[PDB]
């Protein structure tokens, strides 16, 4: 069970949440299994609206949105579309100041394999 | 709070004083009486009867005929309160 | 890019270290030499407790010299052969 | 014989301008909504049972000599001084 | 009073080949001032560049305003509730990566007063990158431009 | 194609061309009609797609209706693609009860004699015009909309632009004549149309006062000028804004100020509609 493997390895040594949610709120829930709150639907709605908005720029399709907040609340996301053409899947993860700038790219590196398969 | 759109009776396929979208108002059936009033009521509210259900409108919009809005001092493109009242009270 | 940082990065690259890689804790700031075909994301995602490490890929033959202090990482690219 | 080509041109430029617009009404806070599909989650475990890639960051550690360590700790300090010696005006 | 020629001269010195356009706009997409790498000589070459910069600022202000209503700060750093009470955070940096460019949106924390020359809309610094651009140099340029614009806009409220 | 303003004597045609045309519109006189051979009527009526007959509401109109019926028969025997419109005129002095009864009487008197003649295939429209109001501009706009073969494409473009951008009402005016080429599917309010007509007056007058440097250079402008864009915010939670589309066209939209907080997205959709209009009206193969 690779889900329990990453559920021990990406919730312990860097302390980040992981959401692999989508448009219709099929919640791949909190990987430390904390309280869910209302930040998931807000972040997923903002990411889908930002992925809709940034297609109209000249630079092309977005790969990632690295949204750094103050005093160590830095959030990175990667949005990828569904294979059956029914929407998009985001990959939300929240960390500290230097916790994102570091081993969080490992967590999104496993999460993009998850969103592929 | 819903946006107030005006239409013309007999124009564009609309033959009623009130056009109610069923996907905006799922609790409104045929023959109901709909109270349309201003926020912070200055004038009398408007009561109209539902005679058709068309899905051409967008969300949070209710279509009233232009002369009915001109009689009741309803400004177009404004917020209105949409409520359903019993026929025995009015 | 400043001129003194550009000449310092040119002083980083030589006939021994064929590639220079300057990077913050998460974001790159300066590149020199042959920095392509991965070998940059593994420097960006790198984090460890100690300060002096030597790393090479087990599916490649490129050896990287890595130092990290004051939230700034320097990477030197040279072939393991 | 030439008006139909003009109509096809107007249809394809109408499709281009339809695809190039921005839906402002979809670009709002549709949150605080109830859940829709909380059951379809077993696809996550049956796809991520193994899928041949659960692999840690590799960076296979050899031990540094003191010459290269001294070289890189001398270089990183003056590069850090170059970073904090930056200025907007030249 | 704000002088846009002063802002253009302040942002002209932070422009390299990998950073074509640096602009300052509001959260509603209203552009204040902008620069460019190459200065156009034709009129239409200025007009299409100004239209592109205005469209970039118009999309980037709404892309910042979508994320400004979300507080992810309680969902990290498990500690006491006084620390959570100290976590009244506002967004100050946003980096978006594309195939053929990069975009950085940073909110300029204007000094002087909380109601000096903005009606609850912070000025946003937009930095446009390319494929060869590096995101860490853009953050250094963003913090230098923010700390210079804030000192430049500290003398606001000009009289008569 | 040309527009022919027919009618009888003292019907109001010269006042219509004083108000509209004088701030191809041709005014045939109230006498020497199609029975007279003073003009080559069959040559002119082939090239004319819109026929407008002006009928006075206050005066007796049965001789005017007979002249209109024989003119309709003449132009149908000349060409089957002509559009016929009836301009009921001089309704400024009439009451609100009088206009509806006059329109009902004129329409019932006309549409039954159309079946009595037998030319039921042709469409004949009816308009209530007055030179002291803006209804003559709206009636001439609905006349002009029939002649343009590109009306449903522009109307569908304005419909999807109003639905996407939360724009309440949109018009595509011509700034020289204050006649709107296209509008959306929602009805045209007279209170909206008056302020949309005077918005062009304010813009053109201020741009005539202050647009003196460059602008009207005889050789060429060394720098290409910006398109004229304006924004007016009102006190009743409504915003009017114009964007210059072509050298003679403009787009005035009515938007709530709640929806004008996201004015950048509306500006982007206005730019995309500008690209669509400039690609439609460009010469092509
Ligand atoms: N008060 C008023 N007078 C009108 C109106 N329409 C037309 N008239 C008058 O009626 C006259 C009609 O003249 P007209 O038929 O246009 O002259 P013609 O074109 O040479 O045959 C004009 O001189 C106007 O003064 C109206 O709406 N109100």
């Amino acid at each position: 069970m690779s889900v329990s493997q990453q559920l021990s390895e990406l919730a312990s040594k860097e302390k980040t949440v992981l959401y692999v949610a989508d448009q219709n709120l099929e919640e791949v829930l909190c990987f430390p299994e904390s309280t869910d709150r209302t930040t998931l639907v807000q972040l997923t709605d903002a990411c889908l609206h930002a992925n809709e908005l940034a297609k109209h720029l000249e630079f092309g399709k977005p790969l990632s949105i690295t949204n750094q907040y103050s005093r160590g609340s830095c959030v990175l996301q990667i949005a990828k579309e569904k294979k059956d053409g029914s929407g998009m899947v985001v990959s939300t993860t929240i960390a500290a100041h230097n916790a994102l700038r570091g081993a969080l790219k490992c967590s999104n590196a496993l999460d993009q394999v998850i969103s592929q398969l | 709070v819903y946006k107030l759109v005006i239409h013309k009776k007999g124009f564009g396929g609309s033959d009623d004083e009130l056009v109610v979208n069923p996907k905006v108002f799922p609790h409104i059936k045929l023959g109901d009486i709909v109270e349309i009033a201003h926020p912070n009521d200055e004038y009398s509210p408007l009561l109209l009867q539902v005679k058709s259900l068309k899905e051409d409108l967008q969300k949070e919009t209710i279509s009233v005929d232009q002369t009915v809005t001109q009689v009741f001092r309803l400004r177009p493109y404004q917020d209105v309160y949409v409520n359903v009242v019993d026929p025995k009270d009015v | 890019m400043d001129s003194q940082l550009s000449e310092n990065l040119l002083k980083c690259v030589n006939e021994t270290y064929r590639g220079a890689m300057l990077v913050r804790n998460g974001l790159p700031i300066a590149t020199a030499g042959d920095v392509n075909a991965e070998e940059q994301r593994v420097i960006c995602e790198w984090n460890s407790n100690a300060v002096s490490e030597v790393l090479h890929l087990h599916d490649s033959n490129t050896k990287i010299l890595i130092a990290t202090k004051e939230s700034c990482v320097l990477g030197l690219i040279y072939r393991n052969t | 014989r030439k008006r139909e080509e003009e109509e096809e041109w107007e249809s394809k430029v109408y499709d281009v301008a339809k695809n190039k617009f921005i839906d402002v009404f979809s670009l709002r806070l549709r949150t605080e909504a109830p859940q829709r599909d909380p059951r379809d989650n077993i696809y996550e475990e049956v796809l991520d049972q193994i899928d041949s890639l659960n692999l840690d960051p590799k960076y296979d550690v050899a031990k540094p000599t003191e010459q290269e360590t001294e070289f890189i700790i001398r270089k990183l300090g003056v590069l850090i001084d170059d970073i904090n010696n930056i200025k907007l005006s030249d | 009073m704000i002088k846009p020629k002063k802002l253009s001269s302040l942002m002209k010195q932070a422009v390299e080949e990998t950073v074509p356009s640096i602009m300052v706009f509001t959260t509603t997409g209203s552009l204040l001032a902008y620069v460019s790498f190459e200065d156009p000589k034709d009129g239409l070459k200025r007009l299409d560049l100004a239209k592109r910069v205005r469209s970039i600022a118009a999309l980037a202000g709404n892309m910042y305003s979508l994320y400004t209503a979300t507080n992810p700060s309680p969902l990290v750093a498990e500690s006491t509730d006084d620390v959570i009470a100290h976590q009244r955070d506002v967004l100050f940096e946003t980096i978006i990566e594309f195939e053929r460019g990069k975009l950085l949106i940073a909110a300029i924390s204007i000094d002087g007063a909380e109601d000096k020359l903005y009606s609850k809309d912070p000025l946003l610094l937009g930095i446009v990158g390319t494929e060869n651009a590096k995101e860490g140099m853009m953050q250094i340029k963003s913090e230098l431009l923010k700390e210079c614009i804030t000192n430049e806009l500290s003398t606001l409220g000009k009289p008569v | 194609r040309k527009i022919i303003l027919m009618g009888l004597r003292r019907s109001g045609k010269s006042s219509i061309q004083k108000v509209v045309f004088y701030k191809s519109v041709w005014d045939f006189p109230g006498q020497v009609d199609v029975f007279d051979a003073a003009f080559d009527f069959e040559s002119i009526f082939t090239q004319v797609g819109a026929l407008i007959f002006v009928i006075d509401a206050q005066d007796d109109y049965l001789d005017a209706l007979a002249r209109l019926h024989v003119t309709v028969a003449r132009v149908v025997t000349i060409n089957p693609n002509i559009c016929i419109e009836v301009f009921i005129h001089k309704v400024d002095g009439l009451s609100d009860e009088f206009k509806i009864d006059t329109q009902r009487d004129i329409q019932q008197r006309t549409q039954d004699e159309l079946a009595d003649i037998g030319l039921e295939n042709v469409p004949i429209s009816f308009h209530l015009t007055s030179i002291f109001d803006h209804s003559i501009f709206e009636a001439f706009s609905r006349v002009i909309q029939k002649l343009i073969p590109q009306l449903p494409t522009l109307e569908n473009l304005l419909n999807i632009f109003c639905s996407n951008s939360l724009v309440e009402k949109a018009y595509l005016f011509d700034v020289l004549s204050k006649i709107y080429v296209a509008t959306d599917s929602s009805p045209v309010d007279v209170q909206s149309y008056e302020i949309c007509s005077d918005f062009i007056d304010v813009i053109l007058d201020i741009g005539s006062i202050y647009g003196r440097s460059s602008q009207l250079k005889p050789g060429h402008s060394p720098e290409i000028l910006d398109e004229t864009s304006s924004v007016i915010r009102l006190s009743n939670d409504l915003v009017l804004f114009l964007r210059e589309m072509n050298q003679y066209l403009a787009l005035i939209c009515i938007v709530r100020a709640d929806n004008f907080e996201k004015s950048g997205l509306i500006e982007y959709n206005v730019q995309c509609l500008q690209t669509a209009i400039q690609s439609i009206f460009s010469p092509r193969t």
